[PDB]
């Protein structure tokens, strides 16, 4: 799992 | 090269590109609009973030194959390749960095001194410690910490206006913190704060839910999701 | 831009950008490779046509979604929204017909005519057929017969040697037989040579599998395949 | 379903 950032 | 094409016609263009999975060119054309000089609407925001974000995170992931390459072969017992693939990761480096300066630019020429109202203010600067922080996830040498330190105050001014100006459940906000999380996790080496800032920021929200309507509660969960995933992640 | 990188660092640099989804990157590199004016070995032929497939196959996944809204805007009721559609549409097929006449530039200059092996014979006149259809899908002027004729005398070509030389459950010949078909199909407006074509090649490929190891079944096995997809689709 | 072409 890679961590989430925010969507494009 | 957009200068001689119409503003509408360059916002008309970017959403054709969308459609089409044409991030290079939506960027190209979000460029030119912005350099139109005029000030930007929530919808043109949202535009040229999605081209730069997919421009850049083609490079990024690009980039990390790339890295990894490069770290297995400098292992005890790798055979030496050749300088080949240093050259090459310099080069995709070199080409994100570009991008990264070009985002800046925009940024700094003139979209965040332009922005008055909280929603565009925090996020241009949101933006601008997104790039600052793709630039700090290659840096290696002298100015690293100095690149550090700019996401940082970009993160930090976007955080202090966003907590007097906008509500815990506010899409930007929600997810400037999922993004300022991720920076302390990641790039200042600080996991409790990343943890602590992401389980505040999720709370916060979850108390605020109830003064929403069902399609602000659906565009609030989602980023809050996101939240969760790397707190479960995380701890 | 190639010109001062050695062939094999251009090889390295072209498998490199393949991990890395960098297809333009790719194919420039093998661009280079082949300018150096050698015969390209197995490997490389494939390296070179993997980074032009991926290339020109986003171009052409774009031009259909472009197309399709300027085909829409054309019917009865819809609002005229200005040549925007129109010249975003013909940006990228402009810019898709370039790659198609780089590749076929490098068949004629000098691949093809060097080429006496059947397996680099067939595989360069193979490309030359694709990269005709290519360009035959978009075309719509008065060129567009002998665009057509050029794809279809690039793979008869192919297919009169394959048949001689190869046997018939080689992947090369599968596949210029499976492309010959889509050709048929889609571009002659030949739906009854298409299928023909298609079961013909299957069942010849079918009655020549007993001489074939594990790994060469699987190779020509999964081509089959695709021929059968197409029966199923038509019929 | 899109017909099939031979893989890049
Ligand atoms: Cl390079
Ligand atoms: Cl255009
Ligand atoms: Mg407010
Ligand atoms: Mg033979």
């Amino acid at each position: 799992r890679r961590r989430k950032s925010c969507q494009a | 090269a957009m200068g001689s094409m119409e503003r509408a016609s360059l916002i008309q263009k970017a959403k054709l590109a969308e459609q089409a999975e044409r991030y290079e060119d939506m960027a190209a054309f979000m460029k030119g609009a912005v350099e139109k000089g005029e000030e930007l609407s929530n919808e043109e925001r949202n535009l040229l973030s999605v081209a730069y974000k997919n421009v850049v995170g083609g490079q990024r992931a690009a980039w990390r194959v790339l890295s990894s390459i490069e770290q297995k072969s400098n292992e005890e017992g790798s055979e030496e390749k050749g300088p080949e693939v240093r050259e090459y990761r310099e080069k995709v480096e070199t080409e994100l960095q570009g991008v990264c300066d070009t985002v800046l630019g925009l940024l700094d020429s003139h979209l965040i001194k332009e922005a008055g109202d909280a929603e565009s203010r925090v996020f241009y600067l949101k933006m601008k410690g997104d790039y600052y922080r793709y630039l700090a996830e290659v840096a290696t040498g002298d100015d690293k910490k100095r690149i550090i330190d700019s996401a940082r105050s970009a993160y930090q001014e976007a955080m202090d206006i966003s907590k007097k100006e906008m509500p815990p459940t506010n899409p930007i906000r929600l997810g400037l913190a999922l993004n300022f999380s991720v920076f302390h996790y990641e790039i200042a080496n600080s996991p409790e704060e990343a943890i602590s800032l992401a389980k505040t920021t999720f709370d916060e929200a979850m108390a605020d839910l109830h003064t929403l309507s069902e399609d602000s509660y659906k565009d609030s969960t989602l980023i809050m999701q996101l939240l969760r995933d790397n707190l479960t992640l995380w701890t």
